[PDB]
């Protein structure tokens, strides 16, 4: 059975070029949209709703997530050469803002959900939290991201270059199959199953009412839940590919492998449209941003 | 030289009986953040690579007669 | 007929006053925001440490 | 009419416990604090308790700490007083004053009429200078008394308070800050001080000033009274 | 707050402030509506729950656990522009017209168009009542919808004159954001606090989704 | 018709005697005194708890107590030191538009759109604050109450015309008519003898509380007439109108003598307020802001902002000490 | 004398025409590559200790 053999591991220059482009020009929009929210939201203290701190603190996440892009950049390029100290920061950076954008935009659509279905009855003041919910947001994150603190560091290998991983012990795989649950569950599973059920009621509602605007806003709420998909499916679905892979459930091919490691490449970098793509989707899709942008050009 | 996000073992099946008249150099790896396994690898004169099992006593045998 | 009747008695009442110049007028009220200025805490600032509030 | 009225009152035996209460009818009960003040024998008032409005912050004094509880009833206008283990000193005329707390307040103006209760058988310690002056009417009458701390607070208020317990009554309030004259008490009446060493002065004294006068600090818990100068005709 | 009466004072001032929120809660449960309308438009006589309590007037009924507080302008007789800002919070304008009385029909619409067109009331929807049906109905046969209206072309029909009545009052929206929820009431109608529910829950609905950032 | 002319050739002797009078402008004389540089003026306090919009406020005499009444319903009388609520007063109707406080601090009252003048007495024997007397007579909107004594009020209503009434017996002594509008302001004179009243009809007049006789009429504004407060010395008089311009006129010589009218400014006055020695006249603006104008130079001497809605009244302490402003976003702010 | 807790690997190359010496090379957790002497018995104790992991 001589077949057996090392699967060598092949890279290729094209999509190395092609990275840093997407990149950096991903990082410019997602700066100049999180900048001009963050403007347009604390230039005029008028008219601060619950949406405007929901904005803010999402437009913060995705400002701190755009600003840790270029290293993850550079170590794509490169592999990780910075060292052990600004792989643990740096990592502990991203993790956190992902978990907060993500919870957020779960936490928008709960307030839009308490907002149009039950305006007529009390439960609705409850929408007057936003302070508490926010911090309460950030804490959990903070909690979640901190795996990533404590187990990563740089690993030395022959075939491929350092690279920013973790190192849990002689058990490392295992253990590191069993924490990406949290990614997967607080991550992917548990706000989106929060936002269909919250769109669905809203869709629900809106439909049989008769106002003028109705159908601007249920176009808008199938674009955000269509983005959100998009946006985030894909990684977590090649994640699972992935994970039921290693638990031998498919089987394992060097060819597979290859395959596998190219789209979870691929998935990330289209993941990260998100933080360039929120700001339009969620704050400039509105007449109030919009005109207060206008105002502010005085 | 190459980029992966994430580490595999560098071995799939393990194959037992290598002649050491063949055999150019042996690499060694203990079970780390790469993989749950100890894995040895077997470099030939020929340039192809073979995968050996850690547990059988030839494959340490050949290692010690290496060294 | 009876209603426009008290409204030209309005006007000579309010035509026979004992005006001022306004020159004379005007420096009158100059000398008052002159001479109480000293107590305006609201013109010049008190100090920090008579200030209530 | 404002009206505080005590029942409870009576002969007990020592180690038990009695209970006085004191219903109100005429102000609204719910928004003022209620003290008890109690009077021993020929010896002078002396501060018990104090509940404050919606029954939030409680007091009591050091003698009777952990041994007396105060409670307030707001819908029933009726304020309590339970007290657990009595000795021979707990015999005194218990008064329930009302008083009420905001800029500008007169927070001791009204006493309760007082029960009798009989047993068988650090502070600001302030001190007048006499205990009886004779005097004929319409002779100027000083009367002074002293204290341990400065009752001036750095706010510019000084928290004195000035009463007269005519015979056969109960006390009644006439100056209650330094200077501030009470509502419906003579002109007459007028006060000063300095800090730590105050003077009252009745100009043009009348028959009815006759009487024992109590000087009392409200700066700070617990309220302490008076040796008590009384008038002689 | 170091002195001991100084102490008592910030007790009353948060108990104060207690009770201060505590009647704000209260007072989130209603619906402030404002009703306007010419002389006899049927403008004091929409529900017969009335459950009322010269100047301003107040109803206060309840439906659907909800309260509806109905405030009265008319007799005031003063300047409206020093007044109606007052009102600049309500949920939505009820504006009663009368079919049957040709003469106070463009008084009715100059009233409408002022309100609508309002600085203050820009923004507020506009729930339209159209009073007697059957007056209306019996009235036309007698004299034709021409004497109010000269610009009337279509047919004398009953259908036809009253959406024509209808398209007028509409006509002088000019407004975006606003709608107008019409409906036709006559005397024997019980229905009307129904009618004023829908709408105002529906108004609700369009104010929040502009909050909630969809539209 | 022929006193329709004896009216017409009366305006004309007035308006020709009042020509004459006047030699040089008020910013004509007063042009050699050195500017007030900048009034910064930083907020000390902001008083919370009014959940609706504020529309009147009113200072204690003793500079210590305010205040405020809303459309919640809800009368408060707030400690501007240590910002506390000394008493908190419900009303019957939620429609206020008014609000004084007594000169003695026994009394207050504060009435609107129930064309009632309701007086509450805070002084009282049983613990709480009681309705002494329920002022009614006027079948228009109540405006600018101002207590006289603690037993004499005058009042300005939407009826062109304003009272003046007896607590005691609560009948209407005095009525002033002579409004061809609805009046929407008043102000008492510090010798508490005189006052005037603007009104919708772009006039002010000044009145005399003791006769009843409209002694003189100052003309000038092309809007309606919003606030008005006279000169610390009681011979001069401000008005702030919706003609986005504030006009200061003299009552000894019967004519304006400088306008305060910014090219910047669209939006009319709301309330107008003088500084206790009378250079700093404080306007509250509906853009929300309020502006600073040295009364003798009309330079804007600084602006206050910080309000996020319309600021619908204004209020000096009698020491000068400091300037508190009320707007429509709920929220009192102390100025310094 | 390196270690057992910072041997990250082991390589051996056994003699060729570019080198008459066999080799024995040690990647390090922190990534540097040492030399080790062959002929040293701990070298081997490790290699034992490292396969029976």
């Amino acid at each position: 059975l001589l077949d057996a053999a090392p699967c060598e591991p092949e890279s290729l220059e094209i999509n190395k070029y092609f990275v840093v482009i997407i990149y950096a020009l991903v990082f410019l929009l997602s700066l100049l949209g999180n900048s001009l929210v963050m403007l347009v939201i604390l230039y005029s203290r008028v008219g601060r709703s619950v949406t405007d701190v929901y904005l803010l603190n999402l437009a913060l996440a995705d400002l701190l997530f755009a600003l840790t892009l270029p290293i993850w950049a550079a170590s794509k390029v490169n592999g990780w050469i910075f060292g052990t100290f600004l792989c643990k920061v740096v990592s502990l950076l991203k993790e956190v803002n992902f978990y907060s954008g993500i919870l957020l935009l779960a936490c928008i659509s709960v307030d839009r959900y308490l907002a149009i279905v039950h305006a007529t009855r009390t439960l609705t003041q409850k929408r007057y939290l936003v302070k508490f919910i926010c911090l309460s947001i950030w804490g959990l994150s903070l909690l979640l991201a901190l795996p990533v603190l404590l187990f990563r560091r740089t690993v030395y290998s022959s075939n491929v270059s350092p690279a920013c991983y973790e190192d849990m012990g002689n058990n490392t795989a295992n253990w590191r199959m069993l924490l990406r649950i949290l990614p997967q569950s607080f991550g992917f599973i548990v706000p989106l199953l929060i936002m269909l059920f919250c769109y669905g009621f809203t869709l629900r509602t809106l439909f049989k009412a008769h106002m003028g605007q109705k159908h601007r806003a249920m176009r808008v709420i199938f674009a955000v839940v269509l983005i959100f998909l998009l946006c985030w499916l894909p990684y977590n679905l090649v994640l699972l590919a992935d994970t039921l892979m290693r638990t031998q459930v498919i089987q394992e091919t060097c060819e597979r492998r290859n395959h596998i490691d190219r789209a979870l490449d691929a998935t990330e970098i289209l993941g990260i449209l998100h933080s360039c793509l929120n700001p339009l989707i969620y704050a400039f899709i509105g007449q109030k941003f919009r005109h207060g942008l206008l105002k502010i050009l005085a | 030289a190459s980029v992966v996000t994430e580490l595999r073992c560098q071995c799939l099946q393990t194959l037992q009986g290598i002649h050491l008249k063949n055999i150019q150099s042996v690499n060694v790896r203990s079970p780390g953040p790469h993989c749950a396994q100890t894995e040895v690898i077997a470099t030939l004169k020929n340039g192809k690579k073979a995968c050996l099992n850690p547990a059988s006593p030839m494959v340490q045998k050949i290692i010690e007669k290496i060294l | 007929i009876a209603q426009a009747r008290k409204l030209v008695e309005q006007l000579k009442m309010e035509a026979n006053i004992d005006r001022i110049k306004v020159s004379k007028a005007a420096a009158d009220l100059m000398a008052y925001c002159e001479a109480h200025a000293k107590e305006d805490p609201l013109l010049t600032p008190v100090p920090a440490s008579e200030n209530p509030f | 009419d404002v009206q505080l009225v005590e029942s409870g009152g009576g002969l007990v035996q020592p180690g038990g416990s009695r209970k006085l209460s004191c219903s109100a009818s005429g102000f609204a009960f719910s928004s003022f604090g209620m003290h008890w003040v109690r009077q021993a024998p020929e010896k002078g008032l002396e501060w018990v308790a104090y509940i404050s409005s919606g029954s939030g912050t409680i007091y009591y004094a050091d003698t009777v700490k952990g041994r007396f509880t105060i409670s307030r009833d707001d819908p029933k206008n009726t304020l309590f007083l339970q007290m657990t283990s009595l000795r021979s000193e707990d015999t005194a005329m218990y008064y329930c004053v009302r008083s009420i707390y905001y800029y500008g307040s007169s927070p001791f103006d009204f006493w309760g009429q007082g029960t009798t209760l009989t047993v068988s058988s650090s502070d600001i310690v302030m001190t007048q200078a006499t205990s009886s002056v004779p005097v004929t009417p319409g002779e100027s009458v000083s009367i002074s008394c002293r204290s341990s701390k400065s009752l001036l607070h750095s706010n510019g208020n000084t928290y004195l308070y000035w009463f007269l317990q005519r015979p056969g009554q109960s006390p009644q309030l006439l100056i209650y800050r330094m200077s501030n004259l009470a509502s419906g008490v003579p002109d007459r009446f007028s006060g000063s001080g300095s800090g730590t060493a105050f003077t009252l002065t009745i100009s043009r004294l009348e028959a009815e000033d006759v009487g024992v006068y109590y000087c009392m600090q409200h700066l700070e818990y617990p309220l302490t009274f008076g040796a008590g100068t009384k008038l002689e005709l | 707050t170091l002195s001991a009466e100084e102490r008592a004072a910030l007790e009353r001032s948060k108990a104060i402030e207690k009770n201060l929120k505590e009647d704000g809660i209260s007072a989130a449960k209603d619906v402030k509506l404002l009703l306007l309308g010419a002389d006899n438009s049927g403008k004091s006589t929409i529900v017969k729950q009335m459950k009322i309590i010269t100047g301003i007037v107040e109803t206060h009924f309840t439906f659907k656990n909800l309260h509806f507080r109905l405030f009265d302008v008319g007799g005031q007789r003063s300047e409206r522009k020093k007044w109606i800002h007052c009102f600049e919070d309500v949920t939505a304008i009820i504006f009663c017209v009368d079919l049957s009385d040709y003469n106070r029909m463009h008084e009715s619409l100059m009233l409408f168009d002022s309100i609508c067109n309002n600085k203050f009331f820009i923004d507020t929807s506009i729930i339209l009542f159209l009073n007697k049906k059957d007056l209306f109905g019996e009235k036309i046969k007698k004299s034709p919808l021409t004497i109010c209206f000269p610009e009337y072309t279509g047919p004398n029909t009953y259908e036809d004159a009253a959406a024509y009545i209808q398209a007028q009052f509409e006509s002088k929206n000019r407004s975006p954001n606003k709608e107008i929820y019409c409906h036709m009431t006559c005397a024997t109608d019980t229905n009307n606090a129904q009618v004023i529910f829908d709408a105002v829950t529906d108004i609700i609905i369009a104010n929040n989704l502009r909050g909630c950032g969809l539209y | 018709d022929q006193l329709r002319q004896e009216a017409e050739q009366l305006k004309n002797q007035i308006r020709d005697a009042r020509k004459a009078c006047a030699d040089a402008t008020l910013s004509q004389i007063t042009n050699n005194i050195d500017p007030v540089g900048r009034i910064q003026m930083r907020t000390r306090r902001t008083l919370r708890g009014h959940l609706a919009k504020i529309y009147a406020m009113h200072w204690g005499t003793d500079s210590r107590l305010l205040v405020s009444a809303s459309q919640d319903g809800k009368l408060i009388i707030w400690d501007s030191y240590t910002t506390n609520k000394v008493h908190a007063i419900p009303l019957r109707s939620s429609w206020v538009m008014t609000c004084a406080y007594a000169p003695s601090g026994n009394y207050v009252a504060c009435g609107g759109l129930d064309n009632i003048c309701s007086i509450y007495n805070l002084k009282t024997r049983e613990g709480n604050v009681r309705v002494s007397r329920e002022l009614a007579g006027h079948t228009g909107y109540l405006s600018c109450c101002r207590f006289l004594d603690d037993n004499q009020i005058v009042t300005s209503s939407g009826d062109t015309t304003c009272a003046l009434w007896d607590i005691e017996t609560g009948q209407q002594t005095t009525t002033f008519t002579g409004h061809t509008g609805d009046v929407m302001s008043l102000s008492l004179a510090p010798d508490t003898r005189l006052f005037v009243s603007g009104a919708c009809d772009a006039s002010a007049k000044l009145w005399d509380v003791r006769e009843g006789m409209c002694r003189q009429t100052f003309t000038g504004h092309e809007s309606d007439i919003n606030a008005i407060c006279f000169f610390p010395n009681g011979n001069a008089f401000a008005t702030g109108s919706d003609d986005a311009t504030c006009r200061l006129f003299d009552l000894r010589a019967d004519q304006e003598l400088m306008t305060y009218s910014h090219d910047n400014i669209i939006c009319g006055i709301t309330s107008v307020s003088f500084s206790k020695s009378g250079r700093l006249l404080l306007a509250g603006y509906d853009d929300f802001n309020c502006n600073v104008w040295d009364a003798l130079k009309a330079d804007r001497a600084g602006v206050l902002a910080g309000h996020d809605n319309r600021v619908s009244c204004l209020g000096v302490t009698d020491d000068g000490m400091a300037v508190a402003t009320g707007s429509w976003d709920s929220f009192l702010k102390i100025w310094n």
